[PDB]
């Protein structure tokens, strides 16, 4: 009558099903998130991820900074976030051109885990596609944070 | 992996085969000692380099030597 | 099987971070490189020697250039006891209001740092007296480094 | 490709001469990808178009008496809102050009019309003459930009002064560019160094 | 410049050379090094 | 100067002892006769026969670097204090206060460090602040070297294994993966990195104090 | 042994709660090992990955990631419960490989059915010096 | 048709009455055939003259208005002494590398290089005695005065 | 039964405990807006070239640091400066 | 604010000391790197230079490392 | 009003306490190495704790690093 047990009836693996992971509220919520969605196209995945990140990478940068006390300059201090998401897109493309090397294809193991196919995000062109979507999404999210922070109304 | 060697000054006490924790050394028959058996090492690719065989060797100097070399996934003791 | 340690197939076939670190350690141990003869060893040493000479002459050329651009050499010659030598200028966007006001020394318009290498006394002793002789000699040292 | 830039230079392996304007000069191997060089080529030609139009765009106003020799917008009839409608009409036009270029390449058309041969002229020689004239205007527009060194002198006016004194009115001496001599010096010794390097490395 | 041409540098020299070797140069260096380290 | 000259002689003979012993006993010893067949820089020869930690000639040189740093630190402390007392016309200070180590610590390390640590206080800063900053920067590098010198590889190997499990069984971060397996630094590498951190801190701290204490109260 | 016992599935594995130290991404991407033995009764043993598990009667099969873990469990069962285990190495493709005991008697016996390898008929100390083996890629011991 | 030969001078430098045994026989091929020996000798000479430069520059200043600059003298002396210490450690390191990598005992048999190796215990033990003497007495005099 | 040799793609741990497959997330034609928008940077060399040309923004950005009025180029202050450093000499 | 900073310094050093000690206790029996650490004893040097090196892998060594961190905390 | 005895007593009691806690961490590992029989502990708290040791150590590791950055970087 314990809430903790192994996964698939085989306990010799490291992942032991604990309440946190087992939790249906956690299971369905994680699946709903834009990265775990496999059928949706990679460009689409990258845009959603980039929008959320580009928007959250502005506030902590515009409130605490070198020009956080200058009124109009403080709004203009959010550009750095754009430079940050630019550095993030560059390192993401660098990881894609090296993770799934041309020599190493699938990398083996089809993976069962209930009737469903391998995510195309792990391909060579799929990571570049994701890198694109993340770049447009981050640039657009930073621009939305800057536009919304001046017409937010009673912020 | 590491290179293990067994010299002719072996007495065949079978202590290195008992001290090896990865089943690298074995005892083959010989005609040069009182025990008529000498150690060997066929599974050299499974050598990890813990040097327990050298501590188990009773003759002076050691009849078995573990010369460390290149490292692989098996010789580095990686479980991931 | 990666290809970064080009001089060692053993480290090239390492599936861990040990390949990276060791790839920067045995990079000059030409005596223990894959497929190396005595003639190849001596020729490789003869090349690295020229590379060292080139970087040495380039370094001293850069010293002459920086002192000729921001150092107060002409001002130091007219008074070699009171004025202080200037190494180079300091450009730091991280500096504040008081750092810029306090780092300006030696009769300069911007923030600079005083030199402790003692090259001003050496150049003033050998004969360099103008701010142009250091310039022309710096380009000469860069030329000999290129050769 | 048989012509070659300086004397006899080994043409790069990637440039087989298939392109119509292959002079054999392509240093630092900036373009070597099969799908990348075609797009770069499309860039070079679009550049020539804007630059050729530009060279004769400043030539006309400069030749006659007028304002804007160096600075534009003396008066005009539309301020700021103009600039917004400029980017809007160009964005629509450019999106159509990109869509057309992707389909066939060498996009030469106005608005949305894949191929634009109104005049019914499109031979090989005309494709080539477009490139050579575009390269020339791209290198001539910089001299129009280099009016800074010559200061108040305009493009037609700079030519007039150079006609009055041909020795004391050039970039090497009359301009403040004393490094132009070092540019032509290294540009003259560079060829010999390439031939030297390739020859030595037998 | 004037009578000092031999290696005499323009005023916005460290304002455009320090932002270059302190961010652009180590970024391209680390990117090329990482791609060379991997296969 | 008699006692300091004897201290210099002590440092020279000890560094020479470590280096000469590591050079003569490089190709064999009674504890390990086939050392010449193991190369120049090996970790050890197991924990057998009593234990053979730091038995290669590389390890002997590694141990001699500390003694070289101590000897050069003693000769430079002597030079700087004798000239520091000669330049200010107080030559009778070092001659009567250099015989006891408390006098060394008080009149040399504590008195000449009054202007160095005052580079940046809550009342502003000055030209010496950069030296004051690097004076503490050297202390931090030195303390980080003590980590690689004291702690050995096995503890860190188990720690890295736990971090590997953490990254593999975590959501939304298991999508990425390392191209090369993460492993702890080797025994020889750990000695080299620790020595580099120790030498860098030892150099930066003294350069900061020397230039600041001299530049701060003189020309 | 007298014939390599082919590893077969559908073997009763021991009852064990879910552990945390075992079968990572390498156990699938590269290789992993598996140990089988025969138990005569019901006991509780200690796994080399965490807590304790019980011994299900009849055959027993366990899977691990390193050969040292299977060898550790092998020596524990041979010195504490007097059993005779045997383990295999399963590759990524699915190629099973017999590993211990290869000759099948035990690795500490003679059996007169194995040829010696990696042996030097000279004594240690009679090896030539590093200078002699220069640019030869070989070493004194290797020679 | 003029000049000297290094191998001939080394082979001719052997004292009679067996003071050094073979003398310097085979030392020419030992030095010329090895690179770590030449590197150790060069590092020893460079590390010694670097310290010589440091000791002569402060006592006999060679540059004008150098004695007035107090930070320059201190920084130059400290810099040259630390550089000399690192180079001196490298000389002995390469000597150990020479003994391990390229020292064949059959080539120079009974010479001074193989002869100093026969009493390495005597050399190391006497170095240990000198170091213990200086350490015990310098520390004792300092603590007594303290 | 706990281990299989042939169907090893399910007995070792090769699973997806958080992924569902569906061809729908975003509304109709919205995806088309983002498709055309992300088409240009879709390739590796394309994005690396984008950020390489966008890297020149730091160089140009520093030049337009006049609006920021960073201590660096505003001045060093002639009135108060450390030209009186040390007590032994007025300048040195 | 300084009390906040020093209190967080104290919490950090206490967590590192408890990390070293708890790791030593939980991995003193048998680790995934060395599966036979229980039979090796409690106070042992290492397990040879294999697996890249296994120096101070014993439970006693963790206490030795811990003692150092307790000094740094107190 | 005796600051010497006040500071002395506080410092002394703090050092004695820290030494004793490190000793507790030592003897727990001594027990786990010698007197731990995996027969009387099948599914109890000790067995479950030794079962998820990887999760425990990894979380303590992260907390340690977070506290170090946020408490020393300030
Ligand atoms: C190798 C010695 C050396 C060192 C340690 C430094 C260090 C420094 N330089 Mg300097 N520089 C040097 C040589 C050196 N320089 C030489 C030889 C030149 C003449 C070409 C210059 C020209 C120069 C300028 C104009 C500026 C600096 C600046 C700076 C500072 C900021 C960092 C930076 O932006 O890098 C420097 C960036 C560079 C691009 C210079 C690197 C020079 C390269 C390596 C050689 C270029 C080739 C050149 C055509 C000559 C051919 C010789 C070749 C074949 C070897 C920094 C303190 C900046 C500053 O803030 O001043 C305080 C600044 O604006 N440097
Ligand atoms: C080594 C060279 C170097 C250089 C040149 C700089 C330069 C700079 N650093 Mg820095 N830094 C460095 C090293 C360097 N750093 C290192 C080694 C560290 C680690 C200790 C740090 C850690 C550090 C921190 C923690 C911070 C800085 C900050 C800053 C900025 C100063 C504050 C400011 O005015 O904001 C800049 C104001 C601007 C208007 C600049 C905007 C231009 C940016 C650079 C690019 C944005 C354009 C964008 C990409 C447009 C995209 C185009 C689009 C069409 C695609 C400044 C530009 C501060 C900062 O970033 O401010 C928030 C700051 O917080 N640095
Ligand atoms: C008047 C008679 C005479 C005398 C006194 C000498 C004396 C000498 N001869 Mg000579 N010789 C002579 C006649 C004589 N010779 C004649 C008639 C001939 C024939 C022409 C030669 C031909 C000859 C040759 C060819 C050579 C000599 C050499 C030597 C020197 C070394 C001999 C030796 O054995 O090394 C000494 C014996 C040792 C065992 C060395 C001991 C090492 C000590 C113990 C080391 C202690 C160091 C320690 C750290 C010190 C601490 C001090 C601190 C400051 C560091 C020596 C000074 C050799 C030479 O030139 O060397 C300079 C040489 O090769 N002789
Ligand atoms: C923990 C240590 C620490 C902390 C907290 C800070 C904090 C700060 N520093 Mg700083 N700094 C540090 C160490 C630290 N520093 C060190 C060691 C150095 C020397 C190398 C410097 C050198 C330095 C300089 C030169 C400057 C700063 C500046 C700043 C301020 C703005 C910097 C910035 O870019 O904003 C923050 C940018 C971010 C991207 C923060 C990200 C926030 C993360 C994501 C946490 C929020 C989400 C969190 C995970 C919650 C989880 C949510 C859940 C759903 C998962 C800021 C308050 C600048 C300043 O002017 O100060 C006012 C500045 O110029 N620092
Ligand atoms: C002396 C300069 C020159 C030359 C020889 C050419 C030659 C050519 N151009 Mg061209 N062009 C030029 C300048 C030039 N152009 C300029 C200044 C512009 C800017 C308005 C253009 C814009 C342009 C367009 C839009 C097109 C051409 C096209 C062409 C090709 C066929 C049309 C024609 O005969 O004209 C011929 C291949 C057509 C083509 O498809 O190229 C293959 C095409 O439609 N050109
Ligand atoms: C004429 C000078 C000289 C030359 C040509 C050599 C040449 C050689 N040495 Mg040697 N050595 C020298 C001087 C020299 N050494 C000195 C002065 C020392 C005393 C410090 C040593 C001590 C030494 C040892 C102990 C060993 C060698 C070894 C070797 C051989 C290969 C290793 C190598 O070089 O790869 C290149 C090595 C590296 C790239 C490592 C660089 C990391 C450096 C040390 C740290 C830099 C400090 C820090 C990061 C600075 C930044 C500060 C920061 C604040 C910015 C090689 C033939 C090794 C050998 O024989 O093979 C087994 C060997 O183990 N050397
Ligand atoms: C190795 C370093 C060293 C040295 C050389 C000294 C030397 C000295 N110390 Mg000192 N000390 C040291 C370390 C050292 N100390 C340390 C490390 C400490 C800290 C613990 C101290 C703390 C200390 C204190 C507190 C004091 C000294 C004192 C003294 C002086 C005492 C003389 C004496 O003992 O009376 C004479 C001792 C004897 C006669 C012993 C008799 C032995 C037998 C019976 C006789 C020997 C045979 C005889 C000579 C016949 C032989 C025949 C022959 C001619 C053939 C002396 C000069 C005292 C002093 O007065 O300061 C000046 C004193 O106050 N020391
Ligand atoms: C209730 C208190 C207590 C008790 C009863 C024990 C009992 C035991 N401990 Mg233990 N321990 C304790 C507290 C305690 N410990 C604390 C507080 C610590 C943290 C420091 C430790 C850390 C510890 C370790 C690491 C080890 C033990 C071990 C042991 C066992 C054997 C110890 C031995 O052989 O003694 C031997 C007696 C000595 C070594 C004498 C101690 C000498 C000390 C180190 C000198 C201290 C200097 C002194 C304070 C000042 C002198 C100055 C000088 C000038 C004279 C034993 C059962 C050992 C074991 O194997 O367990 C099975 C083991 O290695 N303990
Ligand atoms: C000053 C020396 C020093 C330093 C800095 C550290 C630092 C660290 N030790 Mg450590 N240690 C030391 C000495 C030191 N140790 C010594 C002498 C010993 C022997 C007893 C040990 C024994 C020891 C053990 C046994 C353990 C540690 C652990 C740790 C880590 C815990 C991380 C943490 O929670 O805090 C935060 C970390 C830091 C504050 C590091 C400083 C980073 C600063 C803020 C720089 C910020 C980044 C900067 C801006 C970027 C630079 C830019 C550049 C790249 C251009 C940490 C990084 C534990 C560990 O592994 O972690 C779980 C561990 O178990 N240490
Ligand atoms: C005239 C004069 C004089 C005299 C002088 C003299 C007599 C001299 C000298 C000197 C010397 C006496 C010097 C020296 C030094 C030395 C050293 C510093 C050493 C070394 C060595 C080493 C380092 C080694 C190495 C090695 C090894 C280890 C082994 C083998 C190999 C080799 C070689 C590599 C006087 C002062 C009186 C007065 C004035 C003048
Ligand atoms: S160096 Fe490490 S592995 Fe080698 S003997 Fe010492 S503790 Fe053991
Ligand atoms: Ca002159």
């Amino acid at each position: 009558q314990q809430v903790i047990q192994p996964l698939n009836g085989d306990p010799f693996v490291g992942m032991l099903e604990t309440p946190v992971t087992s939790a249906p509220i956690v299971a369905n919520y994680l699946s709903n998130l834009p990265a775990y969605r496999t059928g949706v196209a990679p460009n689409l995945r990258g845009v959603e991820i980039g929008l959320a990140h580009g928007f959250l990478l502005a506030g902590p940068f515009i409130k605490l900074g070198p020009l956080r006390d200058v009124p109009g300059t403080a709004e203009v201090v959010g550009c750095m976030s754009a430079a940050l998401v630019l550095i993030l897109a560059l390192c993401l493309s660098l990881y894609g051109n090296a993770a799934f090397q041309n020599q190493p294809s699938m990398g083996k193991k089809t993976l069962s885990g209930r009737p469903l196919p391998q995510d195309p995000l792990m391909s060579e062109e799929g990571w570049a596609k994701f890198a694109a979507g993340f770049t447009v999404g981050g640039l657009s999210g930073v621009a939305w944070a800057y536009i919304l922070t001046q017409v937010c109304l009673g912020r | 992996a590491h290179v293990v060697k067994i010299y002719d000054t072996c007495i065949g006490c079978t202590q290195c085969v008992r001290a090896c924790p990865l089943d690298v050394l074995e005892m083959v028959p010989w005609d040069g000692c009182k025990a008529a058996q000498m150690a060997s090492s066929p599974r050299t690719e499974d050598c990890v380099g813990c040097k327990r065989c050298e501590t188990a060797c009773p003759t002076d100097f050691l009849s078995v030597r573990v010369y460390l070399g290149n490292e692989s996934t098996r010789s580095l003791g990686l479980a991931y | 099987t990666k290809l970064f340690p080009k001089f060692s197939q053993g480290l090239a076939q390492d599936p861990s971070t040990r390949r990276i670190w060791y790839g920067l350690a045995t990079a000059h141990d030409f005596e223990s490189h894959d497929g190396m003869t005595e003639e190849n060893l001596y020729q490789k040493i003869f090349a690295s020697h020229f590379g060292q000479l080139a970087i040495i002459f380039l370094w001293t050329s850069g010293n002459l250039f920086h002192v000729a651009w921001q150092g107060n050499f002409e001002q130091w010659v007219t008074d070699p006891i009171h004025v202080r030598p200037i190494a180079h200028a300091i450009w730091d966007p991280h500096f504040g209001q008081p750092a810029v006001e306090a780092f300006t020394r030696g009769g300069a318009s911007g923030p600079v740092n005083i030199a402790t290498s003692g090259v001003y006394q050496w150049w003033y002793t050998i004969g360099l007296r103008s701010n142009q002789e250091l310039y022309v000699s710096s380009v000469f040292l860069a030329l000999v480094s290129a050769v | 490709l048989p012509a070659i830039p300086l004397a006899d230079v080994q043409s790069l392996s990637y440039l087989d001469g298939h392109l119509p304007g292959d002079m054999g000069f392509d240093p630092l191997h900036l373009g070597s990808g099969v799908l990348s060089q075609d797009w770069l080529r499309y860039a070079e030609v679009v550049h020539g178009r804007w630059a050729m139009l530009g060279v004769v765009g400043c030539l006309t106003p400069e030749a006659l008496a007028m304002r804007g020799t160096i600075p534009p917008e003396r008066g005009v009839e539309d301020n700021q809102t103009l600039l917004i409608i400029e980017i809007a009409v160009f964005s629509f036009l450019e999106s159509k050009r990109y869509e057309g270029y992707k389909k066939t390449g060498e996009g030469g058309f106005i608005n949305s019309y894949p191929f634009d041969p109104v005049g019914l002229n499109s031979p090989k020689h005309a494709v080539n003459e477009l490139q050579q004239n575009g390269r020339l205007a791209m290198l001539a527009f910089l001299g129009f930009a280099s009016t800074a060194a010559v200061n108040g002198q305009g493009p037609i006016e700079s030519l007039q002064t150079h006609i009055a004194d041909p020795a004391h009115n050039n970039v090497f001496t009359s301009s403040v560019g004393k490094e132009s001599c070092v540019f032509v010096a290294v540009l003259s010794i560079l060829p010999m160094l390439i031939e030297a390097n390739k020859a030595l490395g037998k | 410049a004037t009578e000092g041409y031999p290696f005499v540098p323009p005023d916005w020299a460290p304002a455009l050379f320090v932002p270059l070797t302190g961010l652009v140069l180590p970024a391209v260096g680390m990117a090329w090094a990482f791609t060379y380290i991997q296969k | 100067d008699f006692l300091v000259h004897h201290a210099i002689a002590l440092g020279l003979h000890t560094t020479t002892l470590i280096l000469v012993k590591g050079a003569l006993d490089a190709r064999g010893s009674k504890l390990m006769p086939d050392k010449k067949d193991f190369g120049y820089s090996f970790p050890c020869d197991g924990p057998g026969r009593g234990g053979t930690c730091d038995i290669s000639a590389y390890d002997a040189f590694y141990l001699a670097v500390f003694w070289m740093l101590n000897t050069i630190g003693w000769v430079t402390f002597y030079w700087h204090w004798k000239h520091l007392t000669l330049w200010q016309g107080n030559v009778s200070q070092f001659d009567e206060s250099s015989t006891y180590l408390m006098g060394w610590l008080r009149d040399y390390l504590w008195l000449n460090s009054s202007q160095l640590i005052n580079g940046y206080n809550p009342f502003g800063m000055n030209s010496l602040s950069v030296w004051a900053w690097t004076f503490l920067f050297g202390h931090l590098v030195y303390a980080t070297g003590f980590m690689f010198l004291i702690s050995w590889r096995g503890y860190w190997q188990e720690l890295i294994e736990t971090l590997v499990w953490a990254h593999e069984k975590t959501p939304l971060a298991n999508l990425v993966y390392w191209k090369d397996k993460p492993v702890a630094l080797s025994i020889v590498q750990a000695r080299l990195v620790g020595l580099a951190h120790f030498s860098v801190g030892y150099i930066f701290t003294y350069a900061a104090f020397l230039i600041a204490s001299t530049a701060g109260r003189f020309g | 042994p007298w014939k390599q016992p082919e590893l077969d599935p559908d073997t009763p594995s021991p009852i064990f709660g879910g552990s945390t130290g075992g079968l990572l991404r390498k156990a699938q991407v590269e290789e992993f090992y598996v140990i089988t033995w025969e138990s005569p009764k019901e006991q509780i043993f200690e796994m080399p990955t965490g807590g304790a598990a019980i011994m299900r009667k009849g055959p027993n099969l366990l899977k691990f990631a390193r050969k040292e873990q299977c060898m550790a469990l092998t020596t524990q069962l041979r010195s504490k419960f007097r059993q005779t285990p045997c383990f295999y190495r399963v590759y990524a493709d699915g190629k099973v490989q017999y590993l211990h005991p290869k000759d099948g008697v035990y690795p500490e016996k003679v059996n007169a059915g194995r040829v010696g390898v990696n042996q030097n008929m000279r004594s240690i100390g009679k090896n030539v010096d590093p200078i002699k083996v220069k640019f030869t890629g070989s070493a004194p011991f290797e020679i | 048709g003029i000049g000297h030969r290094l191998e001939a001078i080394l082979e001719a430098h052997t004292p009679p009455a067996g003071g050094l045994g073979a003398g310097h026989k085979g030392l020419f091929h030992t030095v010329n055939n090895s690179l770590h020996f030449q590197l150790g000798l060069a590092l020893a000479s460079v590390g010694t003259i670097t310290s010589l430069v440091a000791q002569h520059m402060y006592s006999l200043p060679p540059y004008a208005y150098l004695a007035v600059d107090f930070t320059t003298q201190a920084s130059l002396y400290t810099h040259h002494q630390y550089i000399a210490g690192f180079i001196m450690c490298g000389a002995f390191a390469h000597g150990a590398i020479f003994f391990i990598r390229d020292y064949d005992p059959e080539q120079n048999k009974g010479n001074v290089l193989a002869r100093v190796l026969d009493h390495k215990e005597a050399i190391i033990s006497h170095l240990s005695w000198v170091s213990l003497f200086l350490g015990f007495h310098t520390l004792g005099l300092y603590v007594h005065n303290d | 039964k706990y281990f299989d040799v042939q169907d090893l793609e399910n007995t070792t741990g090769a699973w997806d405990l958080y992924g569902v497959d569906e061809m729908k997330r975003y509304p109709g034609l919205q995806e088309e807006f983002f498709q055309r928008a992300t088409d240009a940077v879709s390739r590796r060399e394309a994005l690396n070239g984008f950020v390489a040309l966008s890297a020149g923004v730091a160089s140009i950005a520093l030049f337009g640091k006049g609006a920021s009025t960073l201590e660096l180029p505003i001045g060093t202050k002639g009135p108060r400066m450390e030209k009186t450093e040390n007590g032994k000499g007025g300048i040195l | 604010t300084s009390d906040f900073l020093v209190h967080h310094i104290h919490a950090f050093t206490i967590h590192v000391t408890v990390l070293i000690l708890l790791k030593g206790v939980l991995f003193a029996r048998s680790s995934r790197l060395i599966p036979d650490k229980a039979n090796l004893g409690f106070r042992f040097p290492c397990d040879g230079p294999g697996r890249g090196g296994t120096c101070q892998v014993s439970a006693w060594d963790h206490v030795f490392l811990g003692l150092f961190w307790m000094y740094n905390s107190l | 009003t005796d600051y010497g005895t006040q500071l002395s007593l506080f410092t002394h009691h703090m050092w004695i306490g820290g030494f004793c806690v490190v000793g507790a961490g030592a003897h727990a590992a001594i027990f786990m190495v010698r007197d731990y029989d995996p027969t009387n502990n099948y599914n109890n708290l000790l067995d479950r704790v030794i079962r998820h040791r990887d999760a425990i150590i990894s979380h303590l590791n992260w907390v340690s690093i977070f506290l170090g950055f946020h408490s020393f970087g300030l």
